[PDB]
């Protein structure tokens, strides 16, 4: 059979460019002592040469063959046909969204697969190395800056250009965690005027380190409204609002009001990174952009984590690499499904049909 | 740093760990010159850039390009554990919590389950910390106290800056 | 009355306006009356009341045309020719060498045609030099739309899971746009590189932060040579193995851009990568470039021939075109005063003044 072999599907989600692992990631997986198989046409999504998967060290299988393996490292949910392809036993490792997907869970339990929810990795520190949402948010942090600049009126960089002086981008990163940090990094690299906000005191030192103004805390109730007041009075001055503010398992609070947006400077962009898990801005059109009257491109691209083909495939793949590092700690090449560690205990939502969700309460 | 100088030439393998001290103190610019010098000496240098360390992902990675440190020796989150054991002077440029056993081994530090660089009882782990102060924790970790794993009571730049000409 | 008219750009799918509110302010300072079309900047996100913030007269449609300075954002289409009035200082992207037909036509409309593209490319003039300022903006924007379709980051970074390598950006045919592209990629944290025949650009390439790739081999005679095109294609074959972004930059006014990179070699390029072709607005320097589109080469090099790139960063291009125009009108209205003193002895102004009040005054002292 195909134990020790991985299957990496070509991803069939709409608005998708990810494969579960790019050629470099396939080599990583090989280094881990596994053999890889990938679906044909994966390269096309990942903008990489499909033949280069073979050149890297993958059996480019024609399609369904991919599903007959030790681990199916897969990006989003198995669609119900893919569910009917899932082999009883097989460690399926994907965005499951367990509590959000009760019936999908049941179907995978009937299919008796070892489901690990790459999104629902119990979010402490080593968890983040394994957690697909870390890398996906980090993709989206950079990608907030990029897709912003796609629709941005101005430069980020305050370049004193030949023509004249550039008024710079003021990048108001709301929710400096992970994707926020990457957006702060990217914008600071550009020398855009970063201003950032996040609840946890630790980010303050970081924002300050990047020559960037930390927006002070003025919680939960009463404070939620003061956050609104900060974001309005700041929206007058800023350009690029990188709204990351998401609380895991909760819809993103509607902190960027439509009114707030229409009060801003024109030529400016509010990217909703938290679009897919709730929409932090109201004006967020999921999966599109919308320009206001006042002239702010609200980019509610739900697909942001998918939007950067090769690197998204790379980093999701390296989350998987880190998972197999904690799983297959010998790097023997078969999936040691570790239950002793808290992180694998929590991520393995279903160990081979038995719904092992959650881990014991590991306070994040 | 006067110790750390003689210690460096002894080392054969040197892990330079960029955890926060490097960045805040601008110790990356002088590190580039000394590591180049260690290279000329013939010393197996590995920068261990664990991303989650102190301030922001990457960050110190491109800061080393700013310093003009070669990406060959820049090993970003490579779990170079076997070279860790082989290394003598691990220059832990700040970085105490990013190598802190009480974050993973003990589930004890606020950085709960931090995948710290397992370098305790290497041949030497000179942790550039000017005081036994709390990082993100640094509770009871041998990296503070022990003979090889020991706090160099100097600043990150300052210590590098002396060893830069001392060696 | 000495009124500056700021139109919407009425050329199909152009994204600029002549001036943004901030730049409209600068035109007020110049001592002329300033009128903007009814929400002329909506392409570049600024409406009527946004220009009322600056303090612009909102000319309600066609009355924009009845003004002694018309800062047109590109050439007049025959529609707009008919709308133009004689005697008017029509300051625009005319592209005279690309538009001899328009030259004859605006001569019939008897306008003072000042071609903003056609500023003498010297030090002092660079503030007036719209060609290079829009190219520069487009260079920055080529790097942008390259990251829009790029597989990887520019910005090399170890993330909480995995290593992002710093992207290798090769700018080829390094015009001023190429120099700014280096500055953009460099800000993002990419390994920038550049090639061109002309040694004059190298100083800037190295400064803004890049490796100027030597010709592994006069400047025109060299540029024509067969072994030289071989050597270029060897630099290209070499970089193809490693690079992540190619910015194909060598746009000539008049002439279509030299098709440097043969199609074959683009297929040979490292996948998950982009070739942003700036030169796409005449010919384009890659052979894959269908202007307008992203042609994904079957390896996975998306050759993005976005002809509209100088438009694409709407408010920036408008802001800085506006600043080039203010710059021109500074030397045109030296006294302030507020009168269009078109200079001839100032040879850069003599350059831009391609037609004055009817008679074609093109070309100009080099
Ligand atoms: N990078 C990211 O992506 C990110 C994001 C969020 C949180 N974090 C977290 O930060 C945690 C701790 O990382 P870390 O240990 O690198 O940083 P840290 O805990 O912030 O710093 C640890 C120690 O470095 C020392 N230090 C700082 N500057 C120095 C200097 N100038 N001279 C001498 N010593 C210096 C300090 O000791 P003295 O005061 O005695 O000098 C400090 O106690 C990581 O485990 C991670 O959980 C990282
Ligand atoms: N140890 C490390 O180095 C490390 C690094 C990054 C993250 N983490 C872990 O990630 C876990 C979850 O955080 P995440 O960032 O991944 O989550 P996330 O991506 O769901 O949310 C992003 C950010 O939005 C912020 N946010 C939510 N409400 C906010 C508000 N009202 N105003 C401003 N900001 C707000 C949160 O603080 C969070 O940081 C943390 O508990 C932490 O343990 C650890």
């Amino acid at each position: 059979h195909h134990h020790g072999r991985i299957g990496i599907p070509r991803e069939r989600l709409t608005n998708e460019t990810r494969v579960a692992a790019t050629p470099k990631t396939v080599e990583q997986l090989l280094k881990l002592g596994f053999t890889v198989a990938v679906e044909s046409g994966a390269g096309q999504l990942a903008s990489f040469d499909d033949k280069a998967f073979v050149q890297a060290g993958a059996e480019i299988v024609e399609g369904n063959s991919v599903w007959q393996s030790e681990i199916i490292l897969k990006v989003n949910a198995p669609l119900d046909d893919e569910i009917a392809l899932l082999n009883p036993g097989t460690t399926l490792v994907s965005f499951i969204w367990p509590a959000q997907n009760p019936e999908l869970m049941q179907k995978l339990a009937e299919r008796n697969v070892t489901v690990m929810a790459m999104d629902s990795v119990p979010r402490i520190s080593r968890a983040q190395s394994l957690d697909a949402l870390s890398s996906m948010a980090n993709i989206a942090g950079y990608r907030a800056i990029v897709e912003a600049a796609h629709e941005f009126g101005r430069f980020f960089t305050g370049q004193i250009t030949a023509a004249g002086k550039v008024p710079p981008a003021k990048v108001m990163v709301i929710g400096a965690g992970v994707a926020g940090l990457a957006a702060i990094g990217a914008a600071n690299s550009l020398g855009a005027i970063v201003r950032a906000f996040d609840t946890r005191p630790e980010v303050k030192e970081q924002v300050q380190s990047m020559g960037a103004e930390f927006l002070e805390l003025d919680m939960s109730d009463a404070f939620i409204k003061a956050e609104m007041e900060l974001f309005a009075a700041q929206a007058k001055e800023v350009d690029i609002i990188v709204t990351t503010a998401l609380i895991p398992g909760k819809p993103a609070p509607k902190l960027i009001t439509r009114e707030m947006v229409d009060s801003m400077k024109a030529g400016s962009v509010i990217v909703d990174l938290a679009a897919q898990n709730g929409g932090n801005c109201e004006y967020t059109v999921p999966g599109e952009i919308f320009t206001t009257e006042n002239g702010v491109k609200v980019i509610g691209y739900t697909d942001l984590p998918g939007r950067l083909p090769t690197q998204s495939s790379q980093l999701y793949g390296t989350n998987l690499v880190n998972l197999l590092k904690l799983l297959c700690k010998e790097k023997d090449g078969n999936i040691t499904v570790d239950f002793d560690d808290v992180v694998i205990r929590g991520v393995t939502v279903i160990r081979a049909g038995e719904i092992t969700w959650p881990a014991p309460p590991i306070q994040v | 740093a006067e110790e750390t100088a003689e210690l460096l030439k002894n080392s054969h393998s040197v892990i330079i760990t960029p955890g926060y001290g490097m960045a805040v103190a601008q110790a990356q610019y002088p590190v580039a010159e000394i590591t180049e010098k260690l290279r000329a000496r013939g010393i197996n240098v590995r920068f261990g850039i664990h991303p989650v360390a102190g301030r922001l992902p990457g960050h110190m990675n491109v800061l080393l390009a700013e310093a003009k440190v070669p990406y060959d020796i820049v090993l970003e989150m490579d779990e170079i554990n076997d070279d860790f054991a082989d290394t003598d002077t691990v220059l832990v440029i700040g970085a105490n919590d990013t190598v802190n056993p009480a974050a993973q081994d003990d589930p004890k530090s606020p950085i709960a389950g931090m995948p710290v660089l397992e370098v305790w009882k290497a041949q030497n782990v000179i942790v550039f910390k000017r005081s036994m102060n709390t990082g993100y924790a640094g509770v009871q970790n041998p990296l503070f106290f022990k003979e090889n794993t020991h706090m160099l009571f100097g600043d990150a730049k300052a210590s590098v800056d002396a060893i830069l000409k001392a060696l």
